[PDB]
RNA sequence: CCCUGAAAAUGGAUGGCGCUGGAGCGUCGGGCCCAUACCCGGCCGUCGCCGGCAGUCGAGAGUGGACGGGAGCGGCGGCCGGAGCCCCGCGGACGCUACGCCGCGACGAGUAGGAGGGCCGCUGCGGUGAGCCUUGAAGCCUAGGGCGCGGGCCCGGGUGGA
């Protein structure tokens, strides 16, 4: 159950980083990496994650289904998405809305989603 | 698209009551009971690309920045200051005569022509007295003399909007990087249309003045405070 | 300056379970929802003796 | 020039000066570090004028402006590129530093990634 | 008798204290009078169902003063504008202290 | 070519007996010696010029060693003259028995 | 009212200077000055409302709504008449570490003493950081930059060598 593993690692957790004033969460399938109930990726029955992908262009999206919630093996389902950015963030708006695959991290996803993506582009001197 | 019918005899209280006001506007014999676009469809340019494609103004954001503020609450005030409403101060008449206390022209006596509808005063000194053109004046820095010459019956060109008066700026074309510093510009041009406008103007105030005896000389002189008088004492 | 007594001011009383009996803790949640969101007195009570000490949730025998 | 934050509010500190701890100027075995003067004659400790002021919760600052850096920005302690990329997301409401006990050689690649995530670094230039 | 100085306020006074300086007690809180519907909602089964009631319900005493009175914060007005010659005497005696017949409308109008 | 500027002399910080506030100052404009004449220097604003040893920008000029404090008058404070005022800056104390110039700034006449 | 009555020791006290059409005395007036007192406003914290938020419910909706004839009107389909289910757009800020977040009111002295909080601090232990570290730790110094009301803390530079 959620709620009850998230009394247990709200405040105990090997990716709990508690400093001056601040609290922030390293769990691989976490957005925005801030300590919450809602946000937390390993708690929650179906969540959603958006990691940069293996090579420095593209970004991955990590959707963990249903069944597999005891085996972490299968537990994840990940694809790269490696197009313009409105049309990622639009392909991933139905990811979560269309599916109404928890349709509250909607915009965690894309506001991360464009920031990742704002990443890979280069500098400019 | 009548008038108002409701004259104001205070602001925000008409002259009449509500009775009042429903029998002159004859509310009782007009009674009622009761009673795009988002998207163009260009053509196809194919061949076998058939199916016009359904493009769509206002296309949606590329990146969304990682936070962002919430609006404002609203506020039913605070008008912008181009919908202000303009208040002169009494002493203040078309043809008087103003002190400027602040700029270059500081303590020139120079006469006072019609105030723009910024609330800016536009004046000029007749330029051959004091060399002071038509400059724009703020109220707040300005003394109002007792003295007053008509100035009625003459000609203010209309195109002589607070725009008109707008200093004008020139950099920066196509430099970003500052190594090259602009030689020019520096010389600010006193337009020819400054220079026949302020003849216009000038030509018909100035037989105004003469009028009255020594008085090009009083607008010539510059004011002063001496180890003697005191500006609360004096009556300007 | 008022002339007013301090030492009532802070009134005492359970205001969350002492515990960290999670369990516990949860259902504090769902009863606290339920008296916040309901106007069934009922739950307050429940609320307010899930609060108190064990030696004020005495044990209640069979008969 | 640098990394706008996401607002600046006008930061207005309630007091400046340090508190410094009664009778430091006149002995050095007694630290600045404040301390709360508890003597019968003391006074300071009553609160008499013209004397050394006390902390007191009244000096507390804006909870909108606590923390805040002289530039919009709050702090946050990093050892390597780690922990840097849970500010990926905040990225302009806080700001990282290098910790003083990282070597050259891996401060200079945190500084590198943390550029190209659009994250302001307090101390950038830290062995260059 | 020298903690206070009392006297009859007018009809103008009355006025001038509940609108300027007028709060009522609604849940233990001392809460601005700055719509009727504060009023409706405490004092609306006494009759008191607008400003002027309050002002009518005072001035004039009426059956329900008490609970008007008790629904009204007390008035927390600033120094007198202006000095008062005295704070330890009585007003008969060139003070303030005491009853002052009517002249604590000139009083309240520099209070306030 | 005008003084453009009544002289004043800064007559101290508003102040108890044995307490002074700093922020604002006594100001006595030359000149005026009841509460009544006040009026016309009642919003001026007042300005301190004092001479520094490194040089300044200067609005409109040059760089050379000229600062000023700004202020505005507040109101009259007492029966004579003796305007007080308020600073952008509190004014420091060796500035007593200085000039001090009211600028003639927003004329309400 | 004033004078006499009326004499102490270092030189001295309406506080001093001085003050006599008053800067003395008695009764009065109008102004003016300021305390951490009072009014308003901003901020901090405490307490109280055992206040509000699980409705992230852009479709969620009831101060009753439902079926299923009843006999009727009020209006649009020439005197008979009756479904509309989102959408040209596929879209709609943040939030809720619930030990969290938000709102409002009042309040704020304090020895002895009691209590709460401390992401104040030291040392050692079980875990935890794919933690830091000879590309320089601990410590020490510093007119360096800062944070916190504070306990104290982070970072720059120098030395240092594990
Ligand atoms: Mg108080
Ligand atoms: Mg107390
Ligand atoms: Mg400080
Ligand atoms: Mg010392
Ligand atoms: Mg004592
Ligand atoms: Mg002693
Ligand atoms: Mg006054
Ligand atoms: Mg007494
Ligand atoms: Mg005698
Ligand atoms: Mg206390
Ligand atoms: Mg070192």
């Amino acid at each position: 159950s959620a709620h009850l593993q998230w009394m247990v690692v709200r405040n105990c957790s090997s990716f709990l980083i508690k400093r001056n004033k601040q609290t922030y969460s390293t769990e691989p399938n976490n957005l925005k990496a801030r300590n919450s109930f809602r946000y937390n990726g390993l708690i929650h029955r179906k969540t959603v994650g958006v990691e940069p992908a293996a090579d420095g262009k593209g970004v991955v999206v990590v959707i963990k289904r249903r069944s597999g919630q005891r085996k972490p093996a299968t537990s994840y389902v990940r694809t790269t998405i490696n197009k313009n950015a409105r049309a990622t963030l639009s392909s991933i708006r139905h990811m979560i809305r269309k599916n109404k695959y928890r349709p509250d991290l909607r915009m965690a996803a894309i506001r991360r989603a464009s920031a990742i993506l704002r990443s890979q582009k280069p500098v400019m001197v | 698209p009548h008038c108002s019918r409701n004259p104001v005899l205070v602001r925000g209280i008409g002259r009449y009551s509500r009775s009042a006001m429903y029998s002159r506007k004859a509310m009782y014999k007009r009674k009622y009971s009761a009673a795009v676009l988002a998207t163009v469809t260009k053509p196809v340019g194919g061949d076998k690309n058939g199916g016009t494609r359904v493009v769509k103004l206002r296309k949606m954001p590329r990146y969304y920045p990682t936070e962002d503020v919430p609006r404002k609450l609203l506020s039913h005030g605070k008008k912008p200051f181009s919908q202000h409403v303009r208040k002169l101060r009494a002493s203040i008449t078309p043809g008087t005569i103003l002190i400027i206390l602040t700029g270059r022209h500081r303590g020139k006596r120079v006469v006072f022509l019609k105030q723009l509808a910024s609330g800016l005063l536009l004046v000029t000194g007749p330029l051959v007295l004091n060399r002071v053109p038509l400059r724009r004046t703020h109220q707040k820095f300005v003394i109002a003399t007792s003295t007053k010459i008509d100035i009625s019956n003459v000609k203010i060109p209309k195109h002589l909007t607070d725009a008109y008066f707008k200093k004008k700026k020139l950099r920066k074309p196509r430099h970003q990087e500052g190594e090259i510093f602009d030689t020019e510009k520096e010389k600010y041009e006193i337009t020819e249309q400054r220079k026949i406008d302020q003849k216009a103007v000038d030509s018909q105030i100035l037989p105004k003045i003469k009028a009255i005896p020594q008085l090009q000389g009083y607008l010539r002189s510059v004011f002063a405070l001496t180890n003697g008088i005191y500006p609360h004492k004096l009556v300007f | 300056g008022v002339d007013i007594r301090h030492n009532k001011d802070r009134k005492v009383r359970r205001k969350e379970p002492k515990s960290q009996d999670i369990y516990l803790r949860l259902l504090v949640k769902l009863y606290r929802f339920l008296a916040r969101r309901t106007n069934s007195t009922f739950n307050q009570v429940v609320l307010k003796r899930l609060f108190m000490s064990r030696t004020n949730r005495p044990p209640l025998s069979l008969s | 020039a640098a990394l706008r934050p996401l607002v600046k509010p006008k930061i207005v500190k309630k007091r400046t000066k340090k508190f410094i701890r009664h009778q430091s100027d006149r002995y050095v075995k007694i630290k600045r570090n404040w301390r709360k003067p508890r003597g019968i004659d003391n006074r300071v400790r009553r609160r008499f004028k013209g004397q050394i002021l006390m902390p007191n919760i009244g000096y507390g600052s804006n909870k909108k402006t606590k923390h805040m850096l002289p530039s919009g920005f709050r702090k946050f302690l990093v050892h390597n590129v780690k922990e840097l990329e849970v500010l990926l997301m905040c990225n302009k409401s806080y700001c990282a530093e290098i910790a003083h006990n990282v070597s050259s050689k891996n401060r200079k690649a945190i500084v590198e990634r943390a550029a190209q995530l659009a994250i302001r670094v307090t101390n950038p230039n830290a062995r260059l | 008798e020298p903690y206070i100085a009392w006297g009859y306020p007018n009809l103008k006074s009355v006025n001038e204290l509940i609108y300027k300086r007028g709060y009522g007690k609604i849940n233990k809180k001392r809460i601005a009078l700055t719509d009727n519907a504060l009023i409706a909602r405490s004092l609306g089964k006494y009759g008191i169902i607008c400003m002027e009631d309050l002002i009518h319900e005072i001035y004039t005493v009426g059956k329900r003063f008490k609970e008007a009175n008790n629904f009204l914060w007390p008035f927390k007005l600033s120094s007198p504008r202006g000095g008062m010659k005295k704070k330890t005497t009585h007003f008969v005696e060139g003070g303030d202290a005491g009853n002052r017949e009517d002249q604590i409308n000139r009083l309240i109008r520099r209070m306030n | 070519s005008g003084r453009l500027w009544s002289k004043a002399i800064f007559a101290g910080y508003k102040r108890g007996l044995r307490n002074q506030r700093e922020h604002t100052a006594l100001l006595k404009i030359e000149g005026v010696y009841a509460r009544d004449e006040t009026e016309f220097y009642l919003g001026k604003r007042c300005a301190y010029v004092y001479k520094a040893k490194n040089n300044t920008v200067t609005p409109g000029g040059k760089p050379n060693k000229t600062r000023v404090i700004w202020g505005k008058v507040t109101r009259a404070h007492g029966n004579s003259g003796m305007v007080r005022a308020k600073f952008r800056s509190n004014l420091p104390a060796k500035a007593i028995g200085h000039r001090i110039r009211v600028m003639l700034y927003p004329s309400r006449i």
